[PDB]
């Protein structure tokens, strides 16, 4: 499998964030979990929530009802938006699998919440 | 209601017509699925057998659907899965008798695939429970 | 007391998806080769109330489809003929001075060779008339003798237009539009459902759509987003304009062997006057027909506009002229006597010179052959105009004065006049309801 | 047996008149009554379905109207294409039964 | 759809009248109600019966047995036979069909019940 | 019973026999509608596939409408319709003994459209009768 | 149990699981049998038709099968027939918890004619007892 | 079915009596029963045993384990084997076919048992 | 091992000439003896 | 006409692929399922 982020490095505070996963090399509508993990400065890591091959949602409840995560399975990509962005927010955001003891995670991309 | 009055609803006629009354319309739909072709070199003969087994593999994936559901020979039929009130946040009288079936697929299309696993997951639940209580 | 799920089986669902479709034809031809399904004639039209769906052309497959399968029809009709590979002797041509005009000088060309016999040792003297477009210098030669053989197409079958059914299998219908005052794209209040069409003419042309289909009320104009100036802006009439087309030469078949069982029927002298094929129509009724199509251009422009007529842009005979096939013979016209006219707001016949080619590259695949063979006896030739294809020009300043021009030359707007109101959708029969239920343990 | 009487067999109009057709029921049934028009030499052809309802084609110049055992179809302005025979009919209940026939004079 | 009478135009009295109903542009196996209908001299019409997709019947009961109503599937037609013809009989046949807000009728045929 | 008398049915072995005999038959004859060709270029790619897929098209065609009257599945199915007495005036002792199913058939084949549909509407109303004592 | 711990066996993942570990998971076996070739010159013409109808076939006579035994749209149905013991003289404990159904099959290889032989005139007599007997 | 007995028509006291029957125009492995029967002199016929097509084996208890009957499928032939035979076992055997209230003998053949 | 099913009881009404056992097998022999001459090469030049 | 064959104003010959036989091997048909 194959993961890509992609979005828009900047965006503005109070405003929404939204990125895109790209998958390729598997179906997003057979197994496992799906996943967004982000890094802050200083290299840590915080779950946000997560996604099924049957479309439930689960999200981490320190992140309140911030979070919609949505995806379009016809182009087999899933999506992330964030509402009411801070700059405590600034962090690289990951699209990540993991299942079966296994964990591939793509690349990553870098965004900064500033004006 | 009779001669000129008479209905005989054709086929695909219940596309306007609402939930409710389409409610005995479904043996209609039904018998069209394999027939067509009944009557009888590359060309428009293998795009006859290509377009055969598409119509018939087709039908036998929702015929095997219906039969792990435990819906198999039956048209209306009803399980224990219990719908929740975040798929659809309106009752039954806002749903049958006063918009048809065709757009109701659309906001439901997001949440045909939750519908379809928790259906398949809970017939085997039953199964097991009537091995307990016949032995 | 609370709601349950329920599984309905035969629901009417739809979404738009395509597949390949299905022929059908009523009671030996090109097209029809006597191999699709002889359909009922029952095209059981169910009225379907309530019902919006969203058509849109120049997006449906079916055009695709259809453009894509009778190129399939026209390469298994030619496999039995005779391959024309010995065409390419060398030849000696003179101009003919047998009772001509001087509109017709040097457009005929009296030939020889020296093509064989079908014993291998034994050759023959064959004269035969050539067009000035069939020949090229060198004293001349073939124009294909750089591309690949000929065919000449069997001449015992015909190139009339057998109507043709489309149709797909079962779990997939064809729902079609009915409004008046339809468009291109855009919803529907009166979509109907036919499991099986009616009869679509596969005649082909250029500039002029011919034997087609007429409009319900007014002349509409079907385009998409118009402010491109390199999309065909398609224009179907009200009215049938009848032309009037023919070919005044009585022209003889010599039937000329070339091989074993193999024959190769040349063009004859010609018996008579040498005359120019020529396309006759109404005045009246087309500067009429004019009058309903810039009331209805002006209804998508300005009022105070001005629009103007013209040819085509130029290029290769091929693209550039109209092309019709009634007679089996080739009709190359030149169309300039049909747009030569300018609008501001506020005598039985127009003669069009038309020329014959007797070869033809008939589609864009340029690696093939159409030796049309001579027809014997004049062509009466009677057909309505029932469409146009106009490709707007460019250039224009301040949005104002702008001129519109024919073209064409793709297959693909041919049919999309005739497949406009059509699309195909696949049947769900799965679903599912909310009311009260447990199951009977 | 529901029993059809029209008012009239042969009536004189002239071009451009209003005229009113009428027809009684023997029973108070239904709407849904039908009238049929037919030109000499050619078969009948429908032209009101539902009593109030109009045909593809029918000229907007044709209303009808009435319900119970009364039942009011009205030309307007009348042409001379609407020369022709006109029936009152009912499809509620067999036997199919129909009325005597009006016939128009110009 | 189009439909074409047939059959011959003079019977005897007390004989039997067969006609032959010939449809073509419709599957007579499938909806609808085909029906025959007559004209008499002076432009009255008398309903006879009808016919069911499915090949069931009924009749007029005035005019009691004396008709039975038939078809053949395989041509696509269906047939009329009249026992026990009188000259007062004597009219215009038309074979029709009639339903879904849809009548069609054909061109007639003419027969003459005399000796 | 044994000897001269013994079972050895076969395929169509009951083809003259009698209806109460031919009843128990019914088993013999259902295995030999898919198979054949369970073992295995212009000729014979066309015409082996055509007769394999009509045959697959001819089984789902009877098992369909078996599914529509609401018992599939089922080698005998008696369900709950009444049956006109004009299609054959035979009593019980005048049918399952003294004829040969072939003949009548062709008895039974003018009126076989008026009670193949008629049972199929009883069915989608004895559904919507079940939807109603459950609820 | 959760995250990367979770079970997602998928296709033949119980192949090599006890008796009853595998038969829980007889729905994502049966799921495999029709689909797969959804989505799509003489080389891979007939080669694709051929394909699809030997699938086919397959499952129907597998359904077929099933149906004539009236086990038609079960996926653990238990009849009422009894089985002679020579076949395998062991009780349920050291069959059910311990052993996996590849080595089961070559032991019982030799009497799967005779044992399915022994169903349909399992089945059969109870709808011969159904007609006597509610009649 | 054509049936055909063949083999010795003379065997010595004590010793054993072989019979061929060949089967021709239908398979004995999915078929009816197949017996051997004697005729003796004075015209008394006995059973002596059939075969199965599924390989199982009958025999009349009078006879003990005096005989074994066996087949080749190869050669849609099976056999007769006596044992320990006395002078009044002399008799014209016959291989029968009978089923399905139909019954078809070979011609027979004739057999002395004497020294 | 062509098993033949022997059925008592029955009549059937046979009618030769009308069949489609002829009329496809002199068809699919055809097919057969065309397909088994296009591996062979041609006489072309033995018209000399 | 000195002399050719008789086929010549007709379509070439094929001399019948002389590797197989027109011996007729024996064939057998059969009804498929259901027939
Ligand atoms: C391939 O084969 C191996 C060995 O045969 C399987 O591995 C285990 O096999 C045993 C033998 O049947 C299974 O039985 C289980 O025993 C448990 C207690 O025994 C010990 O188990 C582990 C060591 O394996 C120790 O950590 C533990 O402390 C015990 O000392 C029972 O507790 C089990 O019963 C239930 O336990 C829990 C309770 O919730 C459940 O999660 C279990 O699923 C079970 O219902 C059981 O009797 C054991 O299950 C096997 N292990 C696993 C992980 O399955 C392999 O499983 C086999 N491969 C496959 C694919 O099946
Ligand atoms: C648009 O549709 C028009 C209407 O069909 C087409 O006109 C027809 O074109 C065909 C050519 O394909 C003409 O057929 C020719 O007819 C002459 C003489 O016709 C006589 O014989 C026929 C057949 O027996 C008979 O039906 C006529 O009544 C005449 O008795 C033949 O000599 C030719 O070989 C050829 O068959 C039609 O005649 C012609 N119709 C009319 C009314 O003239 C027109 O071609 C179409 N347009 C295009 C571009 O294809
Ligand atoms: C080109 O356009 C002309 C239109 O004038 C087409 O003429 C059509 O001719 C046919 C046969 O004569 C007409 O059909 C008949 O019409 C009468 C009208 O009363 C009807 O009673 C008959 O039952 C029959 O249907 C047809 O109506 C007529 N078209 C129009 C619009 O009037 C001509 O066929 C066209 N040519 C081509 C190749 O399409
Ligand atoms: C063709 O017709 C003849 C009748 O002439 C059929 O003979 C019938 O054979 C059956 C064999 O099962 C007989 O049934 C038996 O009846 C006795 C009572 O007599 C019963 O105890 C047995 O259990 C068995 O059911 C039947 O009686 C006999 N018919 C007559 C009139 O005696 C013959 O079998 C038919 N051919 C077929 C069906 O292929
Ligand atoms: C299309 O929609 C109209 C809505 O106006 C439907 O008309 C209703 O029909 C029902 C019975 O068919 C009546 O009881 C209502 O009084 C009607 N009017 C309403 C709801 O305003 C019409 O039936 C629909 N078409 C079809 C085929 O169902
Ligand atoms: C097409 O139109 C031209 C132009 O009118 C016709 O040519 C005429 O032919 C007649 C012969 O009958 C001459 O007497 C006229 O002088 C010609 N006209 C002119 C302006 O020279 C031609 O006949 C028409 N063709 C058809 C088929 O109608
Ligand atoms: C096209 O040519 C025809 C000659 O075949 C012209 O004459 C018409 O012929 C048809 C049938 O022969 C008649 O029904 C028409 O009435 C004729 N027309 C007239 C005006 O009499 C026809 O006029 C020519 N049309 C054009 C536009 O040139
Ligand atoms: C369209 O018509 C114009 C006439 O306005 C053509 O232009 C002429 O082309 C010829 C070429 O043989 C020149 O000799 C003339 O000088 C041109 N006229 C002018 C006024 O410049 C044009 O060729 C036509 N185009 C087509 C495709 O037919
Ligand atoms: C089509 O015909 C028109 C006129 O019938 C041609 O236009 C003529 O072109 C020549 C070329 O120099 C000019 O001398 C004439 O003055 C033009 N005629 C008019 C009325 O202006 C046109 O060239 C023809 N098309 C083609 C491609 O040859
Ligand atoms: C369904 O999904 C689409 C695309 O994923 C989304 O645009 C739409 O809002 C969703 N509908 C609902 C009711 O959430
Ligand atoms: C959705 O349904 C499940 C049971 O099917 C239930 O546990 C859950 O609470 C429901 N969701 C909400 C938001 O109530
Ligand atoms: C023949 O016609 C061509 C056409 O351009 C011309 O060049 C040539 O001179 C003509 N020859 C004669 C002899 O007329
Ligand atoms: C044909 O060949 C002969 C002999 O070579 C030659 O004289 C003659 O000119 C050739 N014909 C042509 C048209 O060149
Ligand atoms: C063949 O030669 C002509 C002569 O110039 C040329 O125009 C044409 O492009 C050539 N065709 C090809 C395919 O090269
Ligand atoms: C119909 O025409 C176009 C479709 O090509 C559409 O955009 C437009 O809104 C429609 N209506 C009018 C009045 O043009
Ligand atoms: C084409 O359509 C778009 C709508 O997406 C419109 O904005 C544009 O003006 C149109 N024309 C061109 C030349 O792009
Ligand atoms: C054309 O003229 C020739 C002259 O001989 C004649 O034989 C032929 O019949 C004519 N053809 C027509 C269609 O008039
Ligand atoms: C062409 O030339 C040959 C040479 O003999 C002559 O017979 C024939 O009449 C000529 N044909 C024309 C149309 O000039
Ligand atoms: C054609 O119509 C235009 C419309 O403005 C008019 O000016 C012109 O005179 C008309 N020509 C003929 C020949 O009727
Ligand atoms: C052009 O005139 C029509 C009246 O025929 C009018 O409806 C339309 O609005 C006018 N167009 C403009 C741009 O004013
Ligand atoms: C259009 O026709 C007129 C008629 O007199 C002519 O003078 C003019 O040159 C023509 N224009 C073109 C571009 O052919
Ligand atoms: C059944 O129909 C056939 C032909 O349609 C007819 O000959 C036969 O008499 C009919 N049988 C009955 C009982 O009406
Ligand atoms: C015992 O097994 C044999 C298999 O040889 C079988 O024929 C018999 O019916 C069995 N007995 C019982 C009582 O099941
Ligand atoms: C059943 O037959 C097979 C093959 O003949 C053999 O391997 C197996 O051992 C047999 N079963 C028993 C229980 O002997
Ligand atoms: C070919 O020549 C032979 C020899 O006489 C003759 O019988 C036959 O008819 C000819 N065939 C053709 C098609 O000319």
């Amino acid at each position: 499998v194959q993961l890509q982020e992609s979005g828009p490095g900047l965006v503005k505070p109070s405003q929404s964030l939204s990125l895109t996963c790209s998958v390729t090399g598997y179906s997003i509508t057979s197994a496992y979990y799906w996943n967004w993990i982000r890094q802050f400065p200083g290299k840590k890591l915080e779950w946000m929530g997560y996604l099924l091959y049957d479309g439930s949602t689960g999200y981490n409840p320190s992140l309140k009802n911030r979070i919609s995560i949505t995806r379009d399975t016809s182009k087999n990509q899933f999506f992330l938006k964030l509402n009411s962005v801070t700059p405590e927010d600034t962090a690289t955001y990951y699209c990540s699998r993991e299942g079966n003891n296994r964990s591939y995670w793509g690349q990553g991309t870098t965004l900064i919440v500033s004006s | 209601a009779v001669g000129i009055g008479a209905v005989f609803l054709g086929f695909l006629g219940a596309a306007g017509s609402t939930m409710g009354a389409a409610s005995m319309t479904l043996t209609v739909q039904a018998r069209n699925l394999l027939s067509g072709i009944v009557q009888q070199l590359t060309v428009w003969g293998i795009k006859q057998l290509q377009a055969r087994v598409l119509a018939v593999e087709r039908y036998l994936r929702d015929q095997q659907l219906l039969g792990i559901w435990g819906c198999s020979g039956k048209l209306i039929c009803c399980t224990n899965v219990p719908w929740n009130s975040s798929w659809s946040n309106r009752n039954l009288s806002e749903i049958w008798d006063n918009m048809t079936w065709l757009q109701w697929d659309k906001e439901i299309s997001n949440y045909t695939q939750i519908i379809y696993g928790l259906l398949e997951e809970s017939q085997n639940q039953q199964e097991k429970n009537e091995q307990d209580l016949l032995a | 007391e609370n709601l349950w799920v329920t599984v309905y089986y035969g629901v009417p669902v739809w979404k738009d998806a395509e597949t390949t479709l299905f022929c059908a034809s009523d009671a030996h031809n090109v097209w029809a080769t006597h191999a699709c399904v002889p359909t009922d004639p029952n095209p059981q039209e169910i009225h379907l109330e309530n019902v919006t769906e969203e058509f849109n052309m120049w997006k449906n497959n079916m055009v695709e489809q259809m453009h894509t399968d009778i190129i399939s029809l026209w390469d298994q009709s030619l496999k039995p003929c005779v391959k024309l590979t010995p065409l390419c002797v060398t030849l000696q041509c003179t101009n003919v001075t047998n009772n001509i005009t001087d509109d017709m000088r040097g457009e005929l060309k009296n030939c020889s060779f020296n093509m064989t016999t079908e014993l291998r040792d034994k050759k023959q003297k064959v004269y035969s008339l050539f067009y000035r477009l069939d020949v090229v210098q060198i004293e001349y030669r073939l124009i294909n003798c750089n591309t690949s053989a000929c065919t000449q197409a069997c001449p015992k079958v015909s190139f009339e237009p057998i109507p043709i059914h489309y149709c797909a299998p079962a779990g997939f219908a064809i729902l079609k539009c009915k409004d008046k005052k339809f468009n291109g794209t855009g919803p529907c209040p009166s979509v109907s459902t036919v499991q099986c069409t009616h009869g679509i003419k596969p005649v082909v042309s250029t500039q002029l759509l011919l034997n087609g289909s007429l409009a319900e009320e007014e002349v509409m104009i079907r385009s998409e987003n118009i402010t491109n100036n390199a999309k065909n802006i398609l224009v179907q009439f009200n009215t049938p304009v009848q032309i009037n087309c023919t070919r005044p030469n009585n022209n003889t078949r010599k039937s000329i062997r070339i091989g074993p069982g193999q024959a190769f029927y040349a063009t004859g002298d010609i018996i008579g006057d040498i005359r120019q094929a020529h396309c006759n129509v109404s005045k009246a009724t087309w500067n009429e027909t004019l009058g309903k199509v810039v009331k209805q251009l002006r209804k998508h422009f300005g009022n105070n506009t001005i629009i103007r007529f013209a040819n085509s842009s130029g290029g290769d005979l091929e693209v550039t002229t109209h092309s019709f096939n009634c007679g089996g013979e080739f009709f190359y016209c030149n169309t300039s006597g049909l747009f030569n006219s300018t609008w501001i707001s506020n005598n039985d016949s127009i003669t069009l010179p038309c020329r014959i080619k007797q070869i033809i590259n008939m589609w864009q695949r340029i690696g093939q052959c159409m030796y049309a063979p001579p027809i014997q006896g004049v062509i009466r030739c009677v057909s309505n105009i029932t469409g146009l294809i106009l490709t707007r020009d460019g250039g224009s300043t301040n949005s104002t004065t702008e001129t519109f021009r024919p073209g064409g030359g793709d297959m693909r707007d041919n049919w999309r006049s005739e497949l406009y109101k059509y699309k195909v959708v696949k049947i769900e029969p799965l679903g599912v309801a909310p009311t009260r239920c447990k199951r009977r343990v | 047996d529901i029993v059809m009487t029209q008012s009239h067999r042969f009536m004189s109009t002239s071009v451009g008149d209003r005229v009113s057709i009428t027809c009684k029921a023997s029973q108070s049934v239904d709407t849904a009554v039908a009238w049929y028009q037919q030109k000499p030499g050619q078969s009948p052809k429908l032209l009101i379905y539902w009593a109030s309802t109009r045909h593809p084609g029918v000229p907007d110049r044709f209303t009808g109207s009435g319900s119970g055992t009364d039942f009011i179809l009205t030309i307007s302005n009348v042409q001379s294409e609407d020369l022709a025979d006109y029936f009152c009919h009912q499809f509620d209940r067999y036997p199919l039964t129909f009325g005597d026939g009006t016939k128009l004079e110009l």
